[PDB]
DNA sequence: AGATTCTCTGTTGCTGC
DNA sequence: AGCAGCAACAGAGAATCT
């Protein structure tokens, strides 16, 4: 049954109108499509825009419900060689389809695992069976693939998810579950999820397990900051403010008492901050720049350890300095 | 839907050395060849889709007429070109006895000879020396450093240009006239601009702007096929203030979904290849690209690092 | 001779009676025992104090030992050779006798010893330091896994390189260096057991000073100097210095003397016959800036540039493996500031 | 549940060595009637199909259909221990996790028990075979096989071309071409070597040498093979069973 | 059966002998075992994304819910643990991980599903993920994204960033929080009185405070206390001072002569301490935390000098955190904070 | 001095088909009343030993005995030139540096003579075999071999298992499990089938199935196999000769120990 | 029925990326 | 200090011929 799968594979979507945030992709291909002329896509984005689920809902719209039988598709999980190449894609677009008549179709997705000989053998391979089988590269960075083979294919650009169809979605999921959620706690959840749905969704079905109740309740804000740990702009920009004008003493102080209060992250804190100082309008650039590079620089530490109140200590200290030459 | 048709890449694919809009000395060259016959063994070099294998492809039909069926031995990289293949097959290709005219020769298309290992190109020396009055080989890869010297020593060395603006141009109108597709003036410039000299893309981005939107215009162009993602990152780098610079890498890099690796990648790229600066300060900006590198290979990939990076470059041209 | 007159238990210790004490509280409950590290200064008696434990935890057959071999096959056929010190009671492994196929070695071995397995046999795992991280990772998970019959005894200098998990998963046990008056009580015991000829006690005090807390080389040195003098140490017996410290000291000299590209030259020279002669890159590095901070010409100007580029070339060092490729960049640093 | 016991564990063994190599995954299903069992390629231009009769079997229940898939390498690396005369039973509950293989000597004496692991596939079998072929012909399979074997040596192609009263193979490379032509004949003094020809539309068709090669193993299971082509679909390659067959679709290349 | 193994807990080390059977027995990470609680009842568990500090209790916590959803039973039978001390290349990830999770779940007993819910699904963890290659990783993506059905993946590690970012979104992130002595101490006093551990008022808040958000640290420290003051035999309570003697932690009165030396001294003064010092064995971490501690705790020193000194601290820890020399970084650190 | 001779050369290639490839080195010793040899494997787990009485000899002469070492391999790459049916005399003198393997037809047509040169081994014969073994059995060889073929595929580990009246072999691996369960019986029909068993305490040994896999090859050697276990030793695998024996002694996986 | 030869598969080593 | 892709060599099994 489809209640025992996660959130993110359980609403994954079957249908071309289920995929949202890509308009201007997916009216392209859907054209493609109908008017016939479909030509070697590569599909290029960041994890978790909906590539898979496009070109999953594509094939189910153009071979039907057969789908898993009339396209072969090939992943990083299975051998993706040469040889491999040679053999099953070769024998794959040389032969017809068993099932029906028509064109075929070759999933190569997270292309940007192969090896560069297999991408030299299947250059060739995709513009000699052209006219009986096509070719779909999904990828998440494209400076893994051969310019040669990045030439071949109409490249697509899947935009991270705006907050219309993450809204959209969230309020579709909302209908699915016996669940209510709070606008505030929504503009939140919209925040913390850089357009990721899978983000979304995971949180969501934790935040729908943390409400421990038989969810005749709201979902606020303290819910979601809770369950995801993350900080609250309240927490970050009290912290902010006692950095900023409050002595050395006192804002360890309520650094200290603000990361152990709530269990919170000092990396977590340190992107807060460097978010909320982004709008900052300051002075000359030497502030900008130390304030950058310091806490660049401690961020690829904490990315290896070490003491957190040490590196809590350096983060005041590099962002009062910055500020001490906006003066 | 039931079936597709021919990309118009594949469908106009030039058939006829006239049609080649490409570099005209080295296409005049062959057409003099295969006029004449007697053709040498060589090796075409240049970049992706500049009309490289279609040049050999046309030659060799030209020269050949109806024999090309039996008298051309296609290899390319998606067939087995070992040290086995060339002792066996090439061989006995090249030892086959055939009836040519007094003016032609049995010709083995090797298509991207940069792949063949080193053990098969050393075997293929005698084996085209020995029979290079019955066979000839033509060569077509992207990097003709890749080919060793002793098999370079043996052919003539072709190297393919970019594409000007003219000429891809000119294909396009001609592709239109035989098409009728309604378009503008800046819609072909868009393209052409997004192009980058590579007539296969340029002609792949024509037809999917078509079947798109119909109308070829510079808003469907830009819409659809998303503007040089090199030009951005120069734009960005070239900056003469941090707000400017950091604003462009928000909105136009890290809004649109272009991740991290490729951002500072194509960063590298676009300095080792700039020109407006100087050579020490050119240096200086790829080290400094060179450590947010490191610490997004490391998996602490984010904007911080790239707003670092960029600060760093700009405190560097901060004399 | 060191190894004539060792302790074989925890009553013989001679120093350090608080360590003494902890470690006899510690092996009063022999079968409840986390697993343990080692740290502190090279030469101080942590390998001994470690058998010493051993020897309460077990009985004094811990001592009588054996030499064995083992192969491993890496993915090539290549058979990594490595010997292991084995005894009825306990074994002891030394992943510092290879390059970086510790972990293969670390999670077979240990996994061999475990699945045969007072109740537990005792493993002691010598210079932790050089020990990969990802060997270290390996072993993360075989320390907890198996905690009912392989306890790990992990002899180290500095846990500095060590990661935290396994920081963390074993007790931390520091030994400090002697003092000169246990270290002068030592040789003395020595000097009327080997039968030498004292002129005045003192010597032996000057013979601390000149080892830095270092038994290992306060007794080596004695005993070096004992064949010069011929088994009679007089009031001014010269002190007996290794022969790669002496050659430290004279890059010293042409440091301080000449600074240019000529003379880097034979400093390269120098730095090469050095490592080429089994001498390690780092204790090169924290000799040659401890003598140079030593030379009274230059001042605190120079003393601190000279700290913090043997700082930053010794983070290079430990983050590199072409160690003459950071020595001569350090030396060449140190000569510019100069 | 599944229960069948197999009279001689060859039968088994022989029908496995059919999907052998050529797939990967099988999925197999009991039920009332007996047991079918299909597998596909990797590159999907070959589909085994399988078909046993409840008559093949010595004893055969079966009151609750049984889906399972598997690894077939796994499969056959078990599928060595029926010493060919030993009894073979596959058993199975209605959920299973395993299936398992009983092999038994006459004697109580030797026992041989295996419980293979299962892979969950998700059920979907094909039913592409065709009413009419445009053309049928059956021979030896052991003609057949030669005449794979052959041809293959000469190109990774081979023809097939039937004509009036004519059927002709054909296989074209770089050592140069071969051909072998069979014409349809009764022979009385044992019709099991005759060979047999009804052509309602002339047919040509090429296909992959590696799979006419994986094919021609279902001589083992009969003395005859049935081929029926098409310029519509896949290629059937028939071996009869007593109560059963093995068939093999295979795709032309376009 | 059961009564070798409440003995082999009861010869066990504190560390192994209370390690969380239950999810109850999680003291401080609520929020995930909350969770991990209300799926106990469904059967929609998602993959999980463990990450945090060491000794938080991330496999505990896996380890009382992979008990708690399968029973002692079926812990053997549908579970794939594989920790960093096994090969896990792309063959291992393509070859034996795959074919763990294309096999289909084992047939529960029927004494299994009457006292645990059995979720129809199998659990694959993969413990140290950080050791675990990029490519191998991305390996596992459509692995776990087809198969989702029949197993889930659980990854544990200590730095999130060493996962690549397909997988940290593939799989939901729960962040393990530092013990530290408030949301731990009611666990540190349950292990002191089921051991009969004597000790002062301040002495486990103490230890944690050692411990610095971790409690395996924590609980061997108080199993060192104990068996120190049950060897001594005087019936008196564990101080805190003979706690942070054995944690590796420097006296106040040392640390007071090194703060002496740092504001009057010359370099070679300093030099000659630092060199004395190092002689006693003491961690130079250690050494940096507490000098930290007392620098900005300390409300004597002008602000321009604490950006200093939290500069030059986080520049020496972060040099210490690669392997380096401790006497060098010391020294240099004391020289470099003496010139301010 | 050496001086045996084989009727046959098959005996002999037999015998030293047992030793290959599981063993590297040998140690035989000639001697008054036959010879023996001794090989064991780098990792201690398996010891081959050789017995074989005068009586298996056409003709054998031995005044003084003498003892030598080889490379088995060496020996095997000799040891196909007897025909089978050719005659073999095994020659050495008293303090040997070769080995000399003669090969001679009926007729006085083909000689093949190889000298084989010695490796020196310090002599340390094992005697490790026990007086009485936890269980004793005999089945056929080719039964045994079956069994130990089916379950290798399973599992790097066999396990035997004997209880009153049951001998169960078991395997138990990624794939699955398999066990074989066999029953002692007389068969008079041809007792050469039949399957013996004394059990004096039941056993449950493990081992480790590359070294059961090496031992089967004793079936060319004898039509049966006794297996003798015990909990307090390795355990034997004897294969009968006329006037001899080859046995197979197999340490027990301690969970972990071939 | 046994022996010999040929073919196929698996493992190890070397080279290149 | 993986992998991979490779290619070559050796061993084992099956089939055919005497
Ligand atoms: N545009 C979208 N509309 C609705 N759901 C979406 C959308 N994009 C992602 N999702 C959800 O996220 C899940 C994962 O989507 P995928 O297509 O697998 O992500 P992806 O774009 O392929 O990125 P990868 O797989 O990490 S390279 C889907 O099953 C949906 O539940
Ligand atoms: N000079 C040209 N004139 C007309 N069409 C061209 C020209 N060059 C390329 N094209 C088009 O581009 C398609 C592919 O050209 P190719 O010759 O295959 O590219 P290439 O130069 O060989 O580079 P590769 O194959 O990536 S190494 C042809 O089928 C044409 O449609
Ligand atoms: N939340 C907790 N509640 C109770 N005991 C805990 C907790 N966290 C850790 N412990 C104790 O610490 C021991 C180690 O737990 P682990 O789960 O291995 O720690 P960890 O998070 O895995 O650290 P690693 O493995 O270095 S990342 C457990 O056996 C417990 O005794
Ligand atoms: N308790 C002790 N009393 C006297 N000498 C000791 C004692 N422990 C160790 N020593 C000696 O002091 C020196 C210490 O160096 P070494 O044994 O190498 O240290 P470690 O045991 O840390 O490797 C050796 O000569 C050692 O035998
Ligand atoms: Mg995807
Ligand atoms: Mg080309
Ligand atoms: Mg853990």
């Amino acid at each position: 049954s489809k209640e025992n799968l996660p959130w993110v594979e359980k609403y994954r979507p079957e249908t071309l109108d289920e995929v949202y945030g890509q308009n201007e992709v997916i009216t392209t291909v859907r054209k493609f499509v109908d008017e016939g002329k479909l030509p070697h896509l590569l599909f290029y984005g960041p994890p978790g825009t909906g590539k898979t689920s496009t070109i999953v809902a594509l094939a189910r719209e153009i071979y039907g419900k057969n789908y898993s039988n009339m396209v072969l598709e090939l992943n990083a999980s299975d051998d993706r060689g040469i040889d491999v190449v040679r053999n099953q894609i070769k024998d794959f677009a040389s032969t017809r389809q068993i099932f029906s008549k028509g064109f075929k179709l070759i999933i190569l997705d997270e292309a940007d695992a192969m090896t560069n000989a297999a991408q030299n053998a299947l250059r060739r391979v995709i513009e000699r069976y052209t006219k009986n089988t096509r070719f779909c590269v999904l990828a998440n960075y494209a400076h893994k693939l051969t310019p040669a083979l990045l030439s071949r294919c109409t490249r697509f650009r899947f935009q991270p998810l705006p907050q219309e169809a993450i809204e959209r979605r969230i309020a579709n999921v909302l209908v699915h579950e016996k669940l209510k959620l709070s606008p505030n706690a929504e503009k939140a959840l919209i925040e913390l999820s850089n357009g990721d749905m899978r983000r979304v969704l995971n949180v969501l079905q934790s935040c729908k397990a943390t409400l421990d109740n038989p969810d005749e309740d709201e979902i606020s804000d303290d819910v979601i900051y809770e369950c995801c740990g993350a900080p609250r702009p309240s927490d970050l920009k009290a912290v902010l403010k006692s950095i900023l004008e409050d002595d050395w003493g006192t804002a360890h102080y309520t650094l200290n008492k603000v990361r152990s209060a709530k269990g919170l992250a000092l990396i977590d804190l340190i992107e807060g901050i460097v978010k909320i100082l982004e709008d900052y309008e300051l002075q000359n650039e030497e502030t900008r720049v130390h304030l950058l590079t310091k806490l660049a620089d401690i961020e690829y530490s904490i990315s290896k350890g070490g003491n957190d109140q040490i590196q809590g200590s350096a983060v005041i200290g590099a962002i009062k300095a910055s500020f001490e030459n906006e003066t | 839907t039931l079936s597709l048709q021919l990309p118009w890449v594949e469908k106009y694919r030039p058939q006829v050395l006239s049609d080649i809009v490409g570099n005209k000395e080295t296409i005049d060259r062959l057409q003099q060849i295969a006029k004449d016959g007697n053709m040498p063994h060589m090796i075409i070099s240049g970049m992706p889709g500049i009309g490289k294998t279609t040049s050999v492809h046309c030659l060799a039909h030209e020269l050949l007429g109806r024999s090309y069926a039996d008298g051309v031995l296609e290899l390319n990289a998606s067939d087995d070109r070992g040290i086995d293949v060339v002792r066996n097959q090439i061989k006995h290709f090249a030892q086959k006895k055939l009836h040519l005219p007094p003016g032609k020769h049995k010709i083995v298309i090797l298509d991207e000879a940069d792949s063949m290992t080193a053990g098969a190109q050393q075997a293929l020396r005698r084996t085209m020396e020995l029979y290079s009055n019955s066979t000839r080989f033509a060569f077509a890869c992207n990097q003709s450093n890749k080919i060793i010297e002793p098999l370079q020593s043996r052919c003539a060395i072709l190297r393919y240009s970019k594409l000007s603006d003219e000429d891809v141009l000119k294909r396009l109108l001609q592709i239109i006239k035989l098409e009728d597709v309604k378009y503008t003036n800046d819609g072909l410039e868009a393209i052409i601009f997004t192009a980058e000299g590579d007539m296969r893309q340029a002609i792949n981005n024509l037809q999917s702007t078509v079947a798109g939107h119909g109308l070829v215009n510079a808003d469907n162009v830009f819409k659809i096929v998303d503007s040089p993602h090199p030009l951005i990152v120069k734009k960005m780098l070239l900056a003469s203030n941090l707000e400017d610079s950091i604003q462009i890498l928000r909105t136009d890099l890290w809004k649109k979904g272009y991740s991290s690796i490729d951002i500072v990648t194509t960063s590298f790229r676009v300095t080792k290849n700039l020109a407006q600066v100087k050579e020490s300060v050119r240096l200086e900006m790829i080290k400094e690209i060179g450590l947010t590198h490191m610490r997004i290979l490391e998996g602490v990939g984010t904007y911080l690092q790239l707003a670092s990076m960029l600060a760093k470059i700009h405190k560097l041209n901060n004399k | 001779w060191v190894d004539k007159y060792r302790p074989k238990s925890l009553n013989a210790l001679s120093h350090n009676e608080e360590l003494t004490n902890f470690l006899k509280s510690l092996s009063d409950q022999p079968r409840d025992l986390p697993h343990l590290l080692l740290y502190g200064p090279n030469g101080t008696g942590k390998k001994t104090r470690c058998m010493a434990l051993l020897e309460s935890i077990f009985g004094p057959g811990v001592y009588r030992l054996k030499i064995d071999v083992r192969q491993f096959v890496t993915a090539s056929n290549r058979k990594l050779e490595l010997n292991v010190v084995s005894s009825p009671y306990h074994l002891e492994i030394t992943p510092s006798d290879m390059g970086n196929n510790d972990r293969i070695v670390i999670q077979e071995l240990l996994k061999e010893v475990a699945q045969m397995e007072h109740r537990y046999k005792c493993v002691i795992i010598n210079e932790a330091n050089s020990l990969t991280k990802d060997a270290q990772a390996a072993l993360r998970r075989t320390m907890e896994k198996y905690s009912k019959n392989i306890r790990l005894i992990m002899v180290c200098d500095s846990m500095s390189p060590i990661i935290a998990p396994i920081k963390s998963r074993c007790l931390l046990i520091r030994c400090p260096a002697p003092s000169d008056s246990e270290i002068s009580t030592i040789l003395s015991d020595v000097v009327t057991n080997e039968r030498i000829q004292l002129e005045t006690k003192d010597i032996l005090k000057r013979i601390a000073q000149a080892s830095n807390g270092n038994l290992r080389v306060s007794l080596l040195m004695l005993e070096s100097m004992a064949l010069n003098n011929e088994l009679a140490l007089k009031s001014s017996s010269p002190i007996i210095k290794p022969d790669w410290i002496i050659v430290i000291h004279k890059l010293t000299r042409k440091i301080v003397k000449e600074r240019s590209v000529n003379s880097l030259i034979e400093c390269r020279a120098v730095l090469y016959d050095l490592l080429a002669h089994c001498i390690p890159a780092n204790i090169i590095l924290k000799e040659l800036t401890f003598s140079l901070l030593d030379v009274e010409t230059l001042n605190t100007t120079n003393k601190s540039s000279i700290i913090e580029y043997s700082s930053v070339f010794d983070e290079r060092l430990s983050l590199g493996n072409k160690a003459i490729f950071h020595l001569e960049g350090f030396i060449a640093k140190v000569m510019c500031c100069l | 549940m599944l229960e069948a016991k197999f009279e001689e564990a060859s039968l088994f063994k022989r029908i496995i060595d059919g999907f052998k190599d050529c797939v990967q995954l099988v999925n197999f299903q009991c039920k009332e009637d007996g047991i079918i069992a299909q597998a596909v390629d990797d590159s999907r231009v070959l589909l085994v199909s399988l078909e046993i009769g409840v008559e093949a079997f010595q004893e055969y229940r079966c009151d609750h259909p049984v889906t399972l898939g598997m690894d077939l390498t796994s499969l056959s690396k078990i599928l060595r221990c029926g010493n060919n005369t030993d009894t073979l039973t596959l058993i199975a509950d209605n959920t299973p996790d395993s299936i398992i293989l009983l092999f038994e000597d006459t004697k109580k004496d030797r026992i041989a028990e295996y419980s293979l692991k299962l892979m969950d596939i998700d059920a979907d079998f094909l039913k592409i075979e065709e009413l009419q072929y445009d053309s049928t012909l059956s021979l030896p399979s052991s003609e057949f096989s030669k005449i794979v074997r052959d041809l293959s040596q000469l190109s990774d192609s081979i023809n097939i071309m039937i004509t009036k009263e004519t059927i002709k193979f054909v296989a074209d490379g770089d050592i140069g071409s071969g051909s072998v032509i069979i014409k349809p004949f009764v022979d009385m003094e044992h019709p099991e070597t005759s060979i047999k020809l009804e052509m309602d539309q002339p047919v040509d068709l090429t296909f992959g040498a590696k799979y006419l090669l994986d094919i021609i193993k279902g001589s083992s299971l009969s003395d005859r093979v049935g081929i029926r082509l098409s310029s519509e679909a896949p290629a059937l390659f028939q071996f009869d069973l007593k109560s059963g067959f093995l068939q093999f679709f295979l795709a032309p290349k376009f | 059966s059961k009564l070798a193994a409440e003995q082999s807990l009861a010869q066990q080390p504190w560390v192994e002998k209370y390690r969380p059977k239950n999810l109850d027995e999680v003291t401080a990470q609520d929020h995930a075992v909350t969770v991990l609680k209300k799926t106990l009842k469904s059967a929609n568990l998602p993959h999980m994304l463990f990450y945090g500090p060491p000794g938080t209790g991330k496999t505990s916590t896996i380890l009382a819910l992979t008990k708690e959803l399968y029973g002692p039973d079926l812990m053997k039978s549908r579970i794939l643990e594989l920790n960093a001390s096994d090969e896990r290349g792309i063959s291992i990830v393509r070859e034996k991980v795959k074919n763990f999770a294309r096999l289909t779940v084992s047939k529960p007993s029927k004494h299994d599903l009457e006292n645990y819910p059995c979720p129809p699904y199998k659990i694959i963890i993969l413990d140290e993920a950080d050791s675990m290659t990029a490519d191998a990783q991305s390996a596992l993506r459509r692995t776990m994204e087809t198969y989702s059905g029949v197993t889930r993946f659980c990854l544990i590690c200590n730095y999130v960033t060493r996962i690549i970012d397909p997988l940290a979104s593939r799989c939901s992130k729960f962040r393990f929080k530092a013990l530290d002595a408030s949301n731990a101490i009611d666990r540190l006093r349950f292990i002191s009185e089921q051991e009969n551990v004597k000790c002062d008022d301040g002495v486990l808040e103490r230890i944690l405070d050692i411990s610095a958000g971790d409690l395996r640290r924590g609980i061997t420290l108080l199993q060192s206390a104990s068996k120190g003051a049950q060897y001594l035999g005087d019936g008196k309570n564990i101080t805190s001072t003979q706690v942070e003697e054995l944690a590796g932690v420097v006296p106040h009165d040392i640390l007071i002569e090194i703060v002496e030396k740092v504001k009057s001294g010359d370099f070679d003064e300093i030099k000659k301490y630092v060199n004395t010092f190092m002689k006693s064995g003491w961690s130079a971490a250690s050494v940096v935390n507490q000098l930290h501690e007392y620098y900005i705790t300390n409300d004597n020193f002008d602000t321009n000098f604490k950006n200093q000194i939290s500069w030059l601290l986080f520049t020496t820890d972060s040099r210490l955190n690669n392997g380096t020399n401790e006497h060098i970084q010391l020294l240099n650190l004391l020289v470099k904070i003496s010139q301010l």
